RNA sequence: GGGGACUCGUGAGAGACUGCCGGGGUCAACUCGGAGGAAGGUGGGGAUGACGUCAAGUCAUCAUGCCCCUUAUGUCCAGGGCUUCACACAUGCUACAAUGGCCGGUACAAAGGGCUGCGAUGCCGCGAGGUUAAGCGAAUCCUUAAAAGCCGGUCUCAGUUCGGAUCGGGGUCUGCAACUCGACCCCGUGAAGUCGGAGUCGCUAGUAAUCGCAGAUCAGCAACGCUGCGGUGAAUACGUUCC
C-alpha cells in the first residue's frame, strides 16, 4: 500500500497516515480524505486497492509530492543564489534570511558552537 | 534637545508620517504622554507642584 | 417579606431569596448540579444547613455574578448562614461556632512594581 | 506597494528617468538613490549605479530580477569573518 | 521562623469518603491549582483499587500509609570536620506528610500509562508490602539504624 | 416633561457636589421637577512613570486623575426655568452640559 | 409600564481601642488564653526613605561655573548605520509531553480604551482581512468570544497526531516608502530538544505555581518587555547547630 513513499506505518489514521507524504500537512490531507470519500477516523490497515486508487491520482491531479516538489524548493534557492540578491548572498554564507538576529542567537543556520 | 530640532518637530514636515511629539515644556523626544504633551520628568514636577488640575499621587 | 440576604467571598456577589419549600437550589434556571458540578462545591453550598439544622429543607433560589465558579460558591455559602441567621436567630451560636458567618478577607494581592507578581522577585544573581 | 491593489511600486524619478531613454536606447548607468523601488518588466537590459551608503554599485537586470528591489543588489554592511 | 511556630491550615472531609486523608492525597496530587483534576485522578485510582481487590478503597489506603510510613528519619549535621547524620525521631503528621509524599512521587515515575493506574498499582503495592514506597521506608530505616552511634 | 438633562463633572469631590446640591437645586424653589444628583461611577486614568531623570527603573511613581460624574436630572424644560438655568454660572473646576 | 425590595453606583457616618473577662507580671509596661464581633491585637496592602555613606548615577530631560568650535564641533537634505557575528555573559518566552496534544459542545471575571476614534449588523473571503453601516465623547454603543474549567470522542508512549525553529511559495494591512529592517494570515517544510554538570534563584497564603484580559508609548511594530486586572489555587516551618 503504496502512493509514492511507504505511506502505510503499522496502524496509523489514514488523516495521520497521509502526512508522511512530503508535501501533505494536516490540511491537504483533511482535504484529500473529504475530496475523495474515505473517512478520516480508518486506519491505513483497513483500506482497499480502489481505495488507494482513488486517492492515488487525486493527489498529482491537484498537490505536488516528494521529487518534483523537492527539485523545485532547491531550484528557488539556487536560483536566489546566481541571481545575486541579498538573500542569496546569506543562503551561500549560511546565516539566516529573514532578517533574523545573528549576535547572539541563529544556532540552527548555524551549527553548534564552535569555541574560539 | 537642540533647538533646531525644537523648531523642525513644531514646524509641518514633508510626509507626515514623519510628525513625531516633543515633550511641550523640555523638548524631550522620549516618554512622551498625549494627554499632556509632557515628558515623564516635567510631568512629574509639575504633577507635585500641582499645576496639572486633577492629577495627584495615587495609592491603592 | 421574603428573607433577602447577600454574600461575597473574592469578587462574586450572590443574592438569597431564603424562602420555605421542598428544599432545592435554583442559580439562574439551573438546578445545583447544574451550576456547581463539583462535589466539593455541592458540599461547600448546604454544608451551613446541615452543620447543626436542617437539613434537606426549604428550598432557596438566588441571583449569581462576578467572580469564578468557587468564589460563587464561597459567597452562596455565606448567604445562606446570613439567611439562616436571620430566618431563625436561635441557631446563631452554632453557625458562628462552625465559623459560616465570616466574610473570608481574601483578595488578591496587587502586583507591585519592580516585581513578576505581588511577592515572586526576578532572578536575583550576585554578579 | 507590497499588495495588490496598488499595483507596485517605482519612484516617478527613476521611472522618467528611465522610460524616456528606453524608447531609444538601453542608457548607460544611471545614477541612483532610490533602493525602495522595485523593479518592473521594463528595466530589462539597464543598468543602475545604485547607492549602497558610501558608493554607486552598477547592477544589470536581466531577467529574474523582475519582482525585487534595487537595494537587494547592493549589500550595504562589510563582514569578513572576524579572523 | 524565629518567632516560635506558625499556625497551621485546617482541612475539610472528602465527601465521597468522609476522610481528611484523601484530601492530603489529592493535596499533594495537585499541580498548578488543577484541584479537580487532581480529585478526579484520586477518585479514579481509589475506584480502581476497589475494582482490584474488592476491599475498601480507604481501609486499603490506611494500609498502605502504615506499610510505608518511617519512624526515624536521618537529618544532617556537621560537628568538627566531619559531617555525619544524625538519627531522630518523626512525629505523625510528618510521617503521613512524608508518606503521602513518596506514594506520590513513586508513582509518576512508574512504568505505566495514566496516572489514575499508576497510582492506583502503587497503593496496592505498597498495602502489599511491595513497592518502591516501601522500599524508600526501608532504607530510611537502615539508615537511621546504621547510624545509632551519633544519637547525642 | 422629561427633556432637560445635566452633565456634571468635574475632577474633585466636595465641589461638584455643592455646586449640584446649591445651586441647581435652586430651581426648587422656582417649582422644577428633580430626581436630585444622581452619582455616576468614578473614572481613574492612571500614569506610572520612572521617578529617576536616567537608568532606575526599578524606582516608580504612580498618578490619578479621577473624574466625577452625576447630576444627570430630568427638570421639566419650562422657560421660567431655564432662565435661571442658564443665567447662572458655576466654578470653572465643575464641567456642565446640557442635552 | 412600574417599583425602593436586593445588588450596585457614590456621599456622609458607625465600627477595632487590649474596649470586656480569666491567668501571669512591682499592682507597670506588657504577655498567654477566652467572650462578643465582619474583622483582635499593626485586620491585609499601599503612599511615606531620619542624620548620613558610596568624590555612587546623570553636563544626553533641564539648568549651569570654567574650557573649546564659529565656511564648523553650527544648520539642511538623500541614502546607509544604530538590526553586523568565529564567540562569551545576563534576563525572559516556548518546550522536551498522557496531570498531555487535537476535535466537538458548553459555564463562570475584574480592571480599563474609544471622534484624525470604536465599528454592532449584513455581504465577500479558509484566514489575516475587504465593503456598507446602526449606535456611541459613552453605568445606556463598541471594545466583549475570557482562558484554564466541565462533558464527550480520538490518539497509546513514539523524537510521536510531542516541539515549532529554519526554509520555499502565496497573500493582508499600516505607511510616500516594508531590500537592508514591520507585524499578521494560508499551504508546504518539521531542526535542536526525551528534564539539563559544577553551581545558583524566588517564594510563608489568596502567597508560590499556572490561565487569560487591559493600558502607556504607538501610522504599524507589546498574545516573549513594563505597569496593572481578575480566574484556579497548594506544600511546608521541628527549630537557630551551620551559611
Ligand atoms: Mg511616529
Ligand atoms: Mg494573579
Ligand atoms: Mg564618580
Ligand atoms: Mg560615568
Ligand atoms: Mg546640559
Ligand atoms: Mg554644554
Ligand atoms: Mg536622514
Ligand atoms: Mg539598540
Ligand atoms: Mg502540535
Ligand atoms: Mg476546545
Ligand atoms: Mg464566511
Ligand atoms: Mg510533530
Ligand atoms: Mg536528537
Ligand atoms: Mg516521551
Ligand atoms: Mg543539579
Ligand atoms: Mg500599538
Ligand atoms: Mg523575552
Ligand atoms: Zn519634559
Amino acid at each position: 500500500a503504496r502512493l509514492v513513499g511507504v505511506d502505510l506505518p503499522r496502524d496509523k489514521r489514514m488523516e495521520v497516515a497521509l502526512t508522511y507524504i512530503f508535501g501533505i500537512g494536516r490540511t491537504r490531507s483533511n482535504e484529500i480524505l473529504a475530496a475523495t470519500g474515505i473517512d478520516r477516523d480508518l486506519r491505513t490497515r483497513d483500506l482497499t486497492e480502489e481505495q488507494l486508487i482513488h486517492l492515488r491520482d487525486y493527489i498529482e491531479a491537484n498537490l505536488k509530492v516528494e521529487g518534483d516538489l523537492r527539485r523545485e524548493v532547491q531550484a528557488d534557492i539556487r536560483r536566489k543564489i546566481e541571481i545575486g540578491c541579498y538573500q542569496g548572498l546569506r543562503h551561500r554564507r549560511g546565516m539566516p534570511v529573514r532578517g533574523q538576529r545573528t549576535k547572539t542567537n541563529a544556532r540552527t543556520r548555524k551549527g553548534p558552537k564552535r569555541t574560539i | 534637545a537642540k533647538k533646531a530640532l525644537v523648531n523642525k518637530a513644531a514646524g509641518k514636515p514633508r510626509f507626515a508620517v514623519r510628525a513625531y511629539t516633543r515633550c511641550s515644556k523640555c523638548g524631550r523626544p522620549r516618554a512622551v504622554y498625549r494627554k499632556f504633551g509632557l515628558c515623564r520628568i516635567c510631568l512629574r514636577e509639575m504633577a507635585h507642584a500641582g499645576e496639572l488640575p486633577g492629577v495627584q499621587k495615587s495609592s491603592w | 417579606r421574603p428573607i433577602q440576604t447577600v454574600g461575597r467571598r473574592k469578587e462574586a456577589v450572590v443574592r438569597v431569596r431564603l424562602v420555605p419549600g421542598t428544599g432545592k437550589f435554583d442559580l439562574n434556571g439551573r438546578s445545583l448540579e447544574d451550576y456547581f458540578p463539583n462535589k466539593v462545591h455541592q458540599q461547600l453550598i448546604k454544608a451551613p444547613l446541615v452543620t447543626v439544622d436542617r437539613v434537606e429543607s426549604f428550598d432557596i433560589f438566588a441571583h449569581l455574578g462576578g467572580g469564578g465558579p468557587s468564589g460563587q460558591a464561597g459567597a452562596l455559602r455565606l448567604g445562606i448562614a446570613r439567611a439562616l441567621i436571620l430566618v431563625s436567630p436561635e441557631d446563631r451560636p452554632a453557625l458562628k461556632k462552625a465559623g459560616f458567618l465570616t466574610r473570608d478577607p481574601r483578595a488578591t494581592e496587587r502586583k507591585k512594581y519592580g516585581l513578576k507578581k505581588a511577592r515572586k522577585a526576578p532572578q536575583y544573581s550576585k554578579r | 506597494p507590497r499588495s495588490l491593489k496598488k499595483g507596485p511600486f517605482v519612484d516617478e524619478h527613476l521611472l522618467k528617468k528611465v522610460d524616456v531613454q528606453n524608447e531609444k536606447n538601453t542608457k548607460q548607468v544611471i545614477k541612483t538613490w532610490s533602493r525602495r523601488s522595485t523593479i518592473i518588466p521594463d528595466f530589462i537590459g539597464h543598468t543602475f549605479a545604485v547607492h549602497d551608503g558610501r558608493k554607486h554599485v552598477p547592477v544589470f537586470v536581466t531577467e529574474s530580477m523582475v519582482g525585487h528591489k534595487l537595494g537587494e543588489f547592493a549589500p550595504t554592511r562589510t563582514f569578513k569573518g572576524h579572523i | 521562623p524565629r518567632k516560635g511556630p506558625a499556625p497551621k491550615r485546617p482541612l475539610v472531609n472528602d465527601p465521597v469518603y468522609g476522610s481528611q486523608l484523601v484530601t492530603q492525597l489529592v493535596n499533594k496530587v495537585l499541580l498548578k491549582g488543577k484541584k479537580s483534576l487532581a480529585e478526579r485522578i484520586v477518585y479514579g485510582a481509589l475506584e480502581q483499587a476497589r475494582d482490584k481487590t474488592g476491599t475498601d478503597p480507604v481501609i486499603t489506603l490506611k494500609r498502605a500509609l502504615d506499610n510505608v510510613k518511617p519512624a526515624l528519619e536521618v537529618r544532617s549535621r556537621r560537628v568538627g570536620g566531619a559531617t555525619y547524620q544524625v538519627p531522630v525521631e518523626v512525629r505523625p503528621d510528618r510521617s503521613t506528610t512524608l508518606a503521602l509524599r513518596w506514594l506520590v512521587g513513586y508513582s509518576r515515575q512508574r512504568r505505566e500509562k495514566t496516572m489514575i493506574e499508576r497510582l492506583a498499582n502503587e497503593i496496592l503495592d505498597a498495602s502489599n508490602g511491595l513497592g518502591a514506597s516501601v522500599k524508600r521506608r526501608e532504607d530510611t530505616h537502615k539508615m537511621a539504624e546504621a547510624n545509632r552511634a551519633f544519637a547525642h | 416633561g422629561q427633556k432637560i438633562r445635566i452633565r456634571l463633572k468635574a475632577y474633585d469631590h466636595e465641589a461638584i457636589d455643592a455646586s449640584a446640591r446649591k445651586i441647581v437645586e435652586t430651581v426648587v424653589r422656582t417649582g422644577a421637577s428633580v430626581v436630585g444628583p444622581v452619582p455616576l461611577p468614578t473614572e481613574k486614568n492612571v500614569y506610572c512613570v520612572i521617578r529617576s531623570p536616567h537608568k532606575y527603573k526599578d524606582s516608580r511613581e504612580h498618578f490619578e486623575m479621577r473624574t466625577h460624574k452625576r447630576l444627570i436630572d430630568i427638570i421639566d424644560p419650562t422657560p421660567k426655568t431655564v432662565d435661571a438655568l442658564m443665567r447662572i454660572d458655576l466654578p470653572a473646576s465643575v464641567d456642565v452640559n446640557i442635552q
